[PDB]
């Protein structure tokens, strides 16, 4: 939690906490699956010396809690993070991200003749894990491409 | 009520074995005894957004014979609204209200599940998505194979042509590998195989399809040639030419075929299938043609009615 | 014979608020109980010479829901007789024989008009002529108003957009302001004010109508707040982008609002328009676009019929 | 430049600390200028406490220096904004957003003809002030515009 | 090195006072003086990527009158590539490794500021940039105005027409500003009306100007009637009708105008000066077209020279 | 009289290793001491039948650049016939009576090959035909790789994206298969795969070269990095995009090639090569494009010209 080293350093109040992020997608979450906009006091912390696991980005997300659900939505992106839930002062639980089974809007079709780029609807693909390399599949064109691909969109 | 009420009728693979066989049980029951005002009253707009003639001619003729009136467009010559601007979805949000059900053909894929979004509660059925789906095809398909050998199960269909691309053979497919001992051998240039994932959940089911050089490789053990069409564009016309007769099939080849093998193709053919086949007892391409007013029909019938005493 | 039987349905001017009030009465009745085969044996050949396929699928939608046969043509792909050298009078002349109305929409200002004369005695509708008139619209548009608010009276009507060129900002002020206490506010760019015509008959009413900068100055005190489409051509890009978001209605906009005020506009609608406000209470677009299956089946009820004892 | 002494205000030792953003800024400024795009070390505080301002925009970053530069940007935004240049845990110094003459890559012209649109090319805004708004430029298809059209949503 | 050398000629703000008479010194040398061969060996490219023949034919005559030789093209759409895509970017990078000099026109506002950035160290003149510049036109007017009274400062310029969206008048009456005395008179239809800015800048400058009903009262007090084509396309027809009979100028009107009196227009006249206007003196417009032809030869002379005994 | 006197450039199997180098030799003395009079009084016919602006212009501009006058043409939908009666035969034999060149492109294959046969006497340059043939590209790619490295033999040249379409790849890797020692990486979807022939006979001369996954293996290895632009249009949406992601080089792959690697491409880039690349001075495919000039000029220098103290 606290990435304390000598000095005065705040905590949180009742919230989510999600450490071990791998450094450099936290603001991608932050920004992705907007979280950011709220009236609820956030505090963050990018790069932060895990010197055996280099570097970590971390989102003490003060007065609210992740459903279990998006909690696994994290997953590509931010996979071995916990997200621990820290009632009064202290982790009430240790939670990790699991694999869902369907990806709501955050990810894009790389199918350019597909109907989901121009219209009033929201992404989804279905995940089909595969010796443990990611298959996702569009809703609705159809087509199955891998996590990779998609990922750079 | 009847399994299909008001459902939508989007991708094959969203149809199971009991569902083709209730559709497949009532298309043929049509077949016999007309209901020529089955669905009168009834109004279902007609979209085709990406005009193909004979298919619309199909939906409508079926639209027709139950007695149904018909709204709707074709081929937006050119900038017809709803295209630029208007969004499929506003556009499926209108015809919605005024309409009873939609069939719809469409350039892009997936547009008929959109459309499925804001249809509100009033039945859409694709009948042409991108290089999707194609349901309707499938139906009026294995309701003209089903009419030849009695079943669905034990079949060694040949799907000749470009399987890679056409988006009937895979479906076909798709819809056969829910039947039993179905043996698909595969006659395609390597330029065009099949699109492996096909294959995965074939051999994941446990399927057997013998990829094959040439129709003669399969010509005797077979029932159902299906035959599709290649197209110039993808592929170099020199490398058109390179195979050209590699895979038309000729009617001479027909001295090798089964008593009841009878050969299939969505159409139109035209360098693939010669016409000393159209008159030969395998020719059934515009047999399964006219089927699928009632394999159409049929659909129609189950998703606006409620239940099906035919 | 009712009022409006075998008469022309050209111009909302030539329709008194006791007419109105007829087709809105029955169209009304109409929405309730159908009368599937009212105009049963009878044919409408529906003349769109500009094509405007919604609105082609709303008078064939109409069309088919009281059974009637219908005979027509669309958008003229390019150089279809009757457009060079045929005179759309020689053309009318000749329906006028094999059908027995006729539902027209033409580029030229007048066309209905001019039909009228050798319509011979079979009924013609406008459905849309020139930046001149299009009824029909108007008709579902108050019928939509008026089943929000029981009354064409004590109104405040926004009506949003291009003012100036719309065609249907000013008729439904023309048709509100034949109707009493109706307050009408005019939000709009000062290159796209009122008609002032519109203006003066309406002072000539001694009717109120307070001209808006933004949508906020009467977001409250509002009740048919109609927004119509700004277009592109009539307005330099940079001048579009200038305002752009000056007079588009988001849902933010709609913390507001009163309790029963409801958004209209004739559609479509993309820029203008958020999908905030389509889930919202006051959408009801696409509601006064089913609406006018109902406006537009009772004209055509009231005109090919004699009584109309619904 | 406020003490939650129940839940202390960490200080680095030197770097650059923007305090004071109205709320939902400071995430705005994090991609619109790129301030995570490092791999130092970043502390984002977000809707802080400030009587003054009621939610308060923070961002502390390790051993970083704005030139005179990427602070006269933040005037489009957050111009209520000080940095406050720290070195030895003490401030070297404050300092405040001076509007620039210009604004570069990061908005768009608001005109659709404008060729920026489909091009290789970064946005340039020559800025003028003026009565009641700020007018900005392009430096391609030429029109002014106002801040208020050109930076909104 | 004369100034403008290697400089883009990319608008007319980035040309100072002495820079203009420096341009208009030349073609005044170069209509008397002509140097076939001082352009020799020098090879153009004329890209026209939005048609404008009038302009291209001035534009390459004007290369011809000094020895370069010219390859070019008209429309993307008539171009190899476009959105299939090559890029803006990319064309002019390669194109700018065979010419010395890239003269462009395009559909959109900055392809001439843009290729200036990707020419490398190949100087680009606007031909034109959608509702942006258009330097040559007005270099040219200015020349023409210079010409035909002796001088650009102290004048009675009148502007009449489009003023609003009208892209050659907004240019002039910049460049008329910089230099001293001018008064300008603006006699357009209320809606196509002499924008803001123009305006703004006008009184920054404290230069004199006011509105007029109509040429009536302005007639002889002017020196130069610059006109500019009104548009229906921007009117509406019944619109365009009303007013267009507003601002047509008769061979009549002229009836009483100084002797130096001048009527310009950037071509092409449609309606505005009739007919019996040309046989009048004051007619000058097709003098001004001539004028071109020097006044981008001095352009094109200034650029890829640096001495001149000119 | 030189070798190519009289020549006409048909295709590049008709020239041997010592004909490109009196090209390259050739390029290599006008790009230093060019002769802007050696073709004077050369009248040219650039006769495009298939579109192609940036091949038209380079050979345009080349001609200009040593005297030539030209004559020509886009398209034979934008000629006076083709289909409408005249043929090909008869348009050279007659335009073979005006002009010293004929430089033609073309949509089918074998134009050029033909038109030499019906020309006269008229030398003919093939600027493009059909899936065939496109000498002075490839002419002039040698000549960029002869400038770039010093040297046509013993290269490691690597050839990337479309290999199997791909006009302008089976034209290079014939030409430098003439020289020794080079080694060819071939790195291509499996379906964008490099044809057999060239293969074939890439081991009849036992030529180096052999299949890769992707340019992250041979990066240094490499020397020239020929890319090429892949194709949606002969892929499908959804195939396209799954390897196309495989085929993009971005400036952080240059990563760490040899300080003499070079980066081609035919232009339109426009995916492949990102813009990061252009920074790196391995990028060099605008050089390349700047050579054409010489590349092109060489020819008609030589095939027009007998002796040259080049
Ligand atoms: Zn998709
Ligand atoms: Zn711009």
């Amino acid at each position: 939690m606290t990435h304390d080293n000598k000095l005065q350093v705040e905590a949180i109040k009742r919230g989510t906490v999600i450490a071990h992020i791998p450094a450099q997608i936290g603001f991608k979450l932050l920004s992705l699956f907007k979280l950011t906009e709220t009236d609820q006091r956030i505090t963050i912390g990018l790069n932060l010396p895990s010197g055996e696991m280099g570097r970590k980005d971390l989102i003490k997300i003060e007065n609210t809690f992740l459903s279990e659900d998006q909690v696994d939505q994290l997953a590509l992106y931010a996979p071995q993070a916990t997200v621990n839930r820290i009632d009064n002062y202290e982790v009430v639980g240790k939670s990790r991200p699991s694999l869902p089974e369907r990806i709501d809007n955050v990810l894009v079709c790389p199918n350019s003749n597909c109907i989901s780029h121009a219209e009033p609807v929201s992404s989804s693909f279905a995940v089909r894990k595969r010796a443990n390399d990611i298959a996702l599949k569009c809703k609705y064109c159809e087509k199955e491409f891998s996590h990779n691909v998609v990922l750079a969109n | 009520a009847n399994p299909l009420y008001q459902k939508h009728i989007i991708s094959i693979n969203d149809l199971s074995r009991d569902d083709l066989n209730l559709v497949l049980a009532t298309a043929a029951k049509l077949k016999a005894n007309p209901q020529p005002e089955l669905l009168k009253h009834k109004v279902i707009a007609s979209c085709f957004f990406e005009a193909s003639t004979r298919t619309r001619l199909s939906f409508e003729t079926s639209m027709h014979r139950l007695g149904a009136s018909v709204v709707g467009f074709s081929d937006s010559a050119n900038t017809s609204l709803g295209k630029k601007g208007e969004t499929l979805a506003d556009t499926i949000s209108v015809i919605s209200t005024y309409v009873d059900a939609i069939v719809m053909r469409h350039p892009q894929e997936g547009a008929a599940r959109l459309a499925t979004e804001f249809s509100g509660n009033v039945p859409v059925l694709n009948a042409g998505d991108g290089s999707n789906q194609h349901p309707t095809q499938t139906l009026l398909d294995l309701f003209t194979i089903q009419e030849t050998q009695g079943r669905l199960d034990n079949l060694h269909v040949a799907m000749v042509g470009d399987l890679k691309y056409g988006r009937t053979v895979h479906s076909l497919t798709q819809a056969l590998a829910k039947f039993d001992g179905n043996r698909f051998y595969f006659i395609a240039p390597d330029a065009l195989a099949m699109p492996q994932y096909i294959l995965d959940m074939l051999d994941e089911k446990g399927i057997a399809w013998s990829l094959h050089s040439s129709i003669e490789e399969v010509m005797a053990e077979v029932d159902i040639l299906y035959m599709t069409r290649v197209q110039k564009e993808r592929l170099d016309p020199s490398e058109y030419a390179n195979v050209k007769a590699q895979f038309v099939l000729r009617a001479s080849d027909l001295h090798n075929a089964k008593a009841n093998m009878k050969v299939l193709h969505p159409l139109p053919r035209v360098d693939e299938i010669a016409t000393d086949v159209d008159k030969t007892p395998h020719a059934w391409y515009f047999q399964q043609a006219g089927n699928g007013i009632f394999a159409r029909q049929a659909l129609l019938a189950l998703v606006l009615n409620r239940d099906l005493v035919l």
